[PDB]
RNA sequence: CGCGGGGUUAAGGUGCCGGAGUGGACGCUCAUCAGACACCACAAAAGGCGUUAGUACAUCUUGACAGCAGGACGGUGGCCAUGGAAGUCGGAAUCCGCUAAGGACUGUGUAACAACUCACCUGCCGAAUGUACUAGCCCUGAAAAUGGAUGGCGCUCAAGCGU
RNA sequence: GGGAUGGCUUGUGGCGGCCAAGCGUUCAUAGCGACGUCGCUUUGAUCCUUCGAUGUCGGCUCUUCCUAUCAUACCGAAGCAGAAUUCGGUAAGCGUUGGAUUGUUCACCCACUAAUAGGGAACGUGAGCUGGGUUUAGACCGUCGUGAGACAGGUUAGUUUUACCCUACUGAUGAACUCGUCGCAAUGGUAAUUCAGCUUAGUACGAGAGGAACCGCUGAUUCAGAUAAUUGGUUUUU
């Protein structure tokens, strides 16, 4: 018979399996949109976590509560030294991808 | 228009249904005992609970014998509870206190014996303008 | 705003510029909605408007044969009785049911256990349908009453129907004159169909021959109490 | 042909003529025509012919046919 | 087993069971009339009489206010009344000259004060607590009909500091 | 019942040059070109006279032999939309509030762009694209009127009908709010 | 305030469809011959509950939603005995209330039926007889709830006039200027038409005095005869002038 | 309805043998009931049809009249 | 009904799974989970502006059905009632004239009128139609709860239905 | 020793009379008969009439499904002025709460809320945990019985205690293709939700009381995924 008390799941489909991933490096699954129309430009970059530290921001956010005060905020470092290009592969369209 | 506030920050809520808070004006009551949350949401097991500048509804188990048979809405002023403001300090009360009001906000006393919150002073103006200090 | 204010908008700024034409070219279209309907309707939704669009047709089919016709009291009553609501009104003594379905006496009775044990007594007997219990009615003890007839199953009154008169007046029972499955069932006085019941017939104004007032007669039971939730008798006239 | 127009029952009073009408016109000119010594024809084309009541009144020793 | 449900024919069901006379109906009427009430005498067994004959009648007043409701909608109905098809173009007063209009007024008036004032002379409030619901459940109370069901004799107990209290009427 | 042979006519006027190939309509007159591709109804069509078409359905069902009408008067439209165009003259009204109409050609796209502002006095801004071949144009005989005119009859009242259905009224009562844009005449250009 | 928060009144048919649409959808309608008599009893206890209880709310809604005549200010009462016919008021709510208590009745005894019911077929007997008797009582309704509807509606649009404040009572004859001088005076949208007896109910405008807010009455037109001989429309005018404390002012043609 | 982006569960057409045997029972059992009402029938019967006659479209049916009107005669002057 | 070889069939089948026909003839059906082993129930004299075949009655070059252009009048604002009510809030009557035809009116409308519209008639046009039933096939005619079933794929001048 | 009604059901009563299109019948004018209708079953009252457990349910945790939709989204109608609604349609995407009450069919009250919808997968018997129907042996009271004892009953206390197997599920390795790096994407899963405030605007609308919405802006509720700068908590940093 049906549950007396409505609940909603626990946790989200979306991520399973609760697995360990595949490569300890991030996968870039996509990349925005190719507009031929735009300048050449890169669309990511690598960088490694250092840890995080405190702020004090002037905010500029009209019609919110905070604007014009200063506001504390947590933000992350990555430490980020420049990366060398030493590739270039490319691809072509396929009915398989 | 129920008596949820508009425009409040998320803070830390530290008196759920069940608390008796100090009563902080001079209506003649003595404590307030929760019994509702204006603004709570529906969840499983979850006790409803305010914070400061909150709206609840209590009852009084202790003073003036006629305001003993009512349910009365009430603004809590005054808590215990370490909360966090948006200039990062975080900050708490020496006891849990609370003024009895209207549905419109306005107040059944006169007076407001100690401070009260920078929440509830901004969220309720006559209590604004019943406050001798702001804290 | 008040009074006729939509009335009063309606006569100083008019309509909708489309509304008129918009209206005819909804009820030109009625009819290819009322085809979709009758097609494309499921359920009980659907068996609703069917019966409702018979119950249509029969009135329209009765209007118009009504204005095909346009060109072209039953009993004798007094000037005092004119005008009035009046009924219509239409050896071998035999009743006019003969015959009805017999009632088993699993069927009549159902076991009541008692006892604190997993193995119950099962001498107790609770009746399950309608019974009359008579005036003056003190139920047994507990412990000496094999036959339980509930209250909430008892009656004291009776749809009474005159087949001369053709009036249905409500009138107390008097008592149980024959079950016809059982003696036991008679005794017991259960309501059921065939059942012959003595009534009051006071209020009906039955007066004989020497000029007494007949306040008892027979009536027989027509429907059944137990499925119905009432009594129906016919007088046996 | 299941898809057809609904055909519109009037419930008025005024029915179609038929055959009748044509009939008793008929007669009625059959009868008229002994008793006159000229059968003018007249023509009123694309006009309203709502006076020809009134040229009925006041040729009112005279008989109109306007079928 | 199933058995044969069915009735014989018999002339003794289409004759009358029970007959009175119209002395009889008489005598019974005067016994009701000189009918009085004694504490000390109980009744053990009904008499089976035609009651609808021998008592008396209602009051007239009883009698007429029993049909003024229906009396009124058959005089006059409700869609010529008020709607889309009202015929009704007179109302119905309770007063025929200026002066009977002004005075009804002012009592009327007089009348509405008083019983304002009665009113106010007799937040939200908390609800009553379930335990003075208490002896007043289905269960007691069939548990208490079942009991009147099964006794003769019923001894009603009262408390002896408030009888009135806790009289049962 | 499968009738054995039915036949359709259609006149042509003299300034009008019709191509019809692998049923595919093409009328042309003085005021441009309009196409159309009937390939879904089997239809022969032929020159059953000078300036006269015929349709014709062979050993077709009632189905098929009605269809031949809607394609008369489909080619009829496009020879009309040729000749001497269509027009649809379109009111708004208001109460309170004026509508404010503006109508611009894009210049990328060829198509006409209708903008509407203040209707109930609402602050956004209601944008409906014509399809092409269609001009808007704010009239200046009579007060607060549109004109769409073109060659393709499907294309301006469907237009039309867009700038109808963009301004509706919504969750308030239709006999006391009157307020929107509506077709008021339609006809010929010419 | 007024009277605009009545709930709208359907008729007999629409009740009936209304009620017995909640009862079919609002509750599970599978119930198998081969479960628990006990399981069974509760299905159609609950239908035959349900049923009486939608009906239940609806009448006490259409009760506790219309005025009582009884408590209103005398004005009130005595506009709506000229406006409604105070005895069909009261008989068609008296209708309601009893309809509603017999609903009741009916429910409470077949749910005692159904207590001792034993089979299916005999609890979905008496499940279709409570509800049959039910819809028959709905049935026996058809002209109070039409009556009872167009009174709602007129109560709607009645003008909110309040008897204990600063007022300006217009009367006389009809064609005499009361309504001009109450569109000179006020906001309010009387209309003003040269025939007699344009102005058919009551209208009420506004006015600002030395900052005091008075309303100004408009009334329809009275002849000079006896009130035996008044109409509902004149009524009103005299109903306006005998029971509200106000200034009349009486206009005349010469 | 949302049919056909969003289909419901199918009405399964495969029967049950359970199902047919009883549907096969029903129909034996209704054929006997109906078997026995018409014996025991009291509604009242014609002893002869009414028959519906020659077809109007038929183009032979006034000759067909002319036939048996001369028939009818013949067997009334040999009778 | 012994163990084998060959031949031929029954019931059932021949689009593939599967041996055997995308076999032949004439038609019918398009289903938003058709139908293919149905008969029983839902279920009724049931509802369909789906599609075809019939039966009966009726109109029709003396012009039928549909349309378009016009007429749709006079006694008369018929009687009673109503603050008002003129065909059109109601109650009851419902006739005559002119007629080619027009209701003491079918609806919209007015405070009441006015105005429009319908019934009916004439002009234009042009040849077949209207109504009600019957028989087929198709849709609806009530359904819950894991994802699934004409055995499955799938099949639409069939690989469905009748012979 | 033997055992452990079902293509059922859903929304509209029964009895009695009348009418009745139609079906039949026209050597008998009977009989069936939908649609309906008529009889029985308080002037908004009363509150001094609650009418019988043989049939037993719960609670917790947790997953999924149905739609017969309570709310949210869109649409049709209503004297629907506005506001708030009512009736209905498509829709299961997403939610559907916290408590009191056992001198009792534990069902009804209270509040919060957008709303506090109804069911199935058990109850067409049935090893998760734990309270009532419920009932071994001790004991008491009531009823019956001469008694052993039994019950109309009421109360108290009271023994079942796996998993390491197969499968399923959740995670984790992995042989064969030399090892490794960078990738593709068949298929499976899939995610957000509701409210409030500022503005529009005291504007449209309104006699008055009152009183919206689109665009734009800012927060919060429920859910989901992370994280430890800060604040709390935790201390075998012994
Ligand atoms: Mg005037």
């Amino acid at each position: 018979s049906h549950r007396k008390y409505e609940a909603p799941r626990h946790g989200s489909l979306a991520f399973l399996p609760r697995k360990r991933a595949a490569r300890h490096r991030g996968r870039v699954k996509s990349f925005p949109k190719d507009d031929p129309k735009k300048p050449v430009h890169l669309t990511a970059a690598m960088g490694y976590k250092a840890g995080m530290t405190t702020i004090v921001r002037d905010l500029d956010r009209p019609g919110a509560k905070a604007h014009k005060k200063e506001v504390v905020e947590a933000v992350t470092i990555i430490d980020c030294p420049p990366m060398v290009v030493v590739g270039l592969v490319g691809y072509i369209e396929t009915p398989r991808g | 228009k129920r008596g949820a506030p508009g425009g409040k920050l998320k803070m830390t809520l530290g008196l759920p249904v069940g608390a008796i808070m100090n009563c902080a004006d001079n209506s003649g009551a003595r404590n307030l005992y929760i019994i509702a949350v204006k603004g709570a949401g529906a969840r499983l097991n979850r006790l409803p609970a305010g914070g400061v500048g909150d709206m609840v509804m209590a009852t009084v188990k202790k003073g003036k014998p006629e305001l003993r048979k009512k349910v009365h809405p009430a603004v809590i002023v005054r808590q215990a509870k370490p909360w966090k403001r948006f200039d990062g300090v975080f900050l708490y009360f020496e006891d849990n206190a609370g003024v009895i009001v209207n549905p419109k906000g306005e107040m059944k006393g006169s007076a407001i014996t100690g401070p009260v919150g920078k929440e509830a002073a901004e969220l309720w103006p006559r209590i604004a303008s019943n406050a001798g200090v702001v804290m | 705003p008040q009074n006729e204010y939509i009335e009063r908008h309606r006569k100083l700024h008019g309509r909708r510029l489309d509304a008129e034409e918009r209206a005819r070219k909804k009820a030109a279209r009625e009819g290819h909605k009322n085809s979709e309907n009758a097609q494309n309707l499921r359920g009980l939704r659907a068996k609703l408007y069917a019966k409702q669009r018979h119950a249509q047709k029969i009135q329209m089919r009765k209007a118009i044969k009504q204005h095909e016709e346009r060109n072209v009291p039953s009993d004798p009553i007094p000037s005092y009785l004119l005008d009035r609501a009046n009924p219509t009104t239409a050896a071998r003594f035999s009743v006019p049911i003969p015959k009805v379905r017999g009632i088993s006496e699993e069927e009549m009775f159902k076991v009541v256990k008692t006892g604190k044990k997993t193995h119950k007594k099962g001498w107790k007997r609770i009746v399950t349908k309608p019974t009359f219990v008579g005036p003056d009615f003190t139920r047994r003890p507990v412990k000496y009453e094999r036959f339980i007839r509930p209250m909430g199953l008892r009656y004291k009154k009776a749809n009474v129907t005159h087949p001369t008169l053709n009036v249905t007046v409500q009138l107390p029972i008097l008592s149980v004159k024959k079950n016809p499955s059982n003696p036991l069932y008679t005794q017991l006085g259960v309501l059921t169909k065939g059942t012959i019941i003595e009534v009051n017939v006071s209020d009906l104004g039955i007066v004989t021959a020497s000029g007494k007032i007949a306040w008892g007669r027979y009536a027989q039971i027509t429907n059944n109490p137990e499925n119905d939730g009432c009594v129906n008798a016919v007088l046996l006239v | 042909p299941k898809s057809k127009r609904a055909r519109v029952y009037h419930l008025t009073q005024v029915n179609k003529k038929g055959r009748e009408a044509k009939e008793r016109l008929f007669s009625n000119i059959r009868e008229t025509i002994p008793k006159y010594q000229h059968c003018f024809v007249f023509s009123v084309d694309n006009m309203r012919n709502n006076y020809l009541k009134d040229v009925r009144h006041e040729l009112n020793d005279c008989r109109i046919f306007f079928g | 087993e199933v058995p044969k449900a069915v009735i014989e024919p018999n002339r003794k069901w289409f004759t009358n069971t029970r007959v009175i006379s119209q002395d009889t109906l008489q005598s019974f009427r005067e016994a009701m009339a000189e009918k009085q009430k004694d504490p000390y005498t109980v009744l053990l067994k009904s008499n089976k009489l035609p009651m609808s004959l021998i008592r008396d009648g209602p009051k007239l007043e009883d009698g007429l206010k029993k049909h003024q409701a229906k009396m009124t909608i058959e005089r006059e109905p409700f869609s010529e009344t008020f709607g889309p098809k009202a015929q009704r173009k007179r109302p119905k007063l309770s007063f025929n000259t200026v002066d009977e209009l002004a005075g009804y007024s002012e009592q009327s008036l007089d009348s509405y004060h008083a019983r304002l004032e009665e009113k106010k002379l007799l937040s939200v409030a908390t609800a009553k607590e379930a335990i003075f619901n208490k002896g007043t459940s289905k269960r007691i109370w069939n548990e208490l009909y079942k009991v009147i069901d099964s006794s003769d004799v019923i001894l009603h107990v009262l408390d002896a500091r408030d009888p009135l209290g806790t009289r049962c009427r | 019942m499968r009738y054995i042979h039915s036949e359709e006519t259609i006149p042509v006027p003299e300034n009008v040059k019709v191509s019809i190939k692998s049923r595919l309509v093409t009328v042309e007159g003085p005021r441009g070109k309009l196409q159309k591709d009937l390939s879904h109804i089997a239809v022969n069509f032929s020159v059953v006279k000078k300036g006269v078409i015929g349709l014709e359905i062979h050993h077709g069902s009632r189905k098929d032999v009605a269809a031949l009408r809607t394609v008369r008067t489909i080619i009829n439209n496009m020879i009309i939309g040729v000749t001497k165009g269509f027009k649809y003259k379109m009111r708004y009204v208001y109460a309170h509030f004026p509508i404010n109409v503006n109508v611009e050609k894009n210049a990328e796209t060829g198509c006409y762009e209708v903008e509407i502002r203040n209707f109930i006095g609402e602050k956004i801004v209601r944008k409906v694209v014509m399809a092409p071949g269609v001009e808007v144009e704010i009239s200046k005989a009579q007060k607060d009127e549109l004109i769409l005119s073109g060659n393709s009859l499907e294309a301006v009242s469907q237009s039309a009908a867009d700038i109808q259905q963009i301004c509706k009224v919504r969750n308030k009562d239709i006999r006391k709010f009157l307020d929107g844009i509506y077709v008021s005449e339609k006809g010929n250009i010419v | 305030t007024g009277w605009k928060d009545i709930p709208p009144v359907p008729t007999a048919q629409e009740f009936i469809d209304i009620v017995l649409s909640r009862t079919q959808r609002r509750l599970p309608t599978q119930i198998r011959p081969g479960f628990k008599i006990s399981r069974i009893r509760a299905f159609y206890t609950r239908k035959v509950k349900f049923t009486q209880e939608t009906c239940s709310e609806k009448f006490g809604a259409i009760i506790s939603s219309f005025p009582v005549l009884s408590d209103q200010h005398p004005f009130h009462r005595d506009l709506m005995n000229i406006l409604y016919d105070a005895d069909h008021f009261k008989v068609a709510l008296g209708q309601i209330s009893t309809a509603k208590n017999l609903i009741e009745t009916i429910s409470r005894d077949y749910v005692r039926l159904l207590k001792y019911a034993q089979s299916l077929y005999q609890c979905k007997q008496l499940k279709r007889a409570a509800l049959g008797r039910m819809a028959t009582l709905i049935k026996r309704l058809k002209d109070p709830l039409i009556y009872l509807d167009q009174v709602r509606q007129h109560l709607a649009r009645l003008p909110d006039i309040n008897p204990t404040t600063r007022t300006l009572l217009v009367a006389g004859f009809p064609n005499v200027g009361k309504s001009s001088f109450v569109r000179s005076v006020t906001r309010a949208d009387t209309p003003v038409e040269p025939y007699a007896f344009t102005t058919k109910s009551l209208f009420v405008g506004h006015l600002d005095y030395k900052y005091l807010r008075y309303q100004v009455i408009d009334t329809p037109g009275i002849l000079d005869h006896p009130l035996e001989e008044m109409n509902t429309i004149e009524m009103q005018s005299v109903t306006a002038l005998a029971h509200l404390r106000a200034a009349v002012l009486y206009f005349m043609d010469i | 309805a949302g049919t056909i982006n969003k289909p419901k569960k199918p009405t399964s057409k495969r029967k049950t043998t359970r199902l047919r045997a009883k549907i096969s029972k029903r129909a034996a059992e209704k054929k006997r009931k109906e078997r026995k009402l018409a014996r025991k029938n009291p509604e009242w019967r014609s002893k002869l049809k009414k028959d519906p006659g020659i077809p109007n479209l038929f183009p032979y049916k006034e000759r067909l009249l002319q036939q048996i009107e001369e028939e009818r005669i013949r067997r009334k002057e040999e009778l």
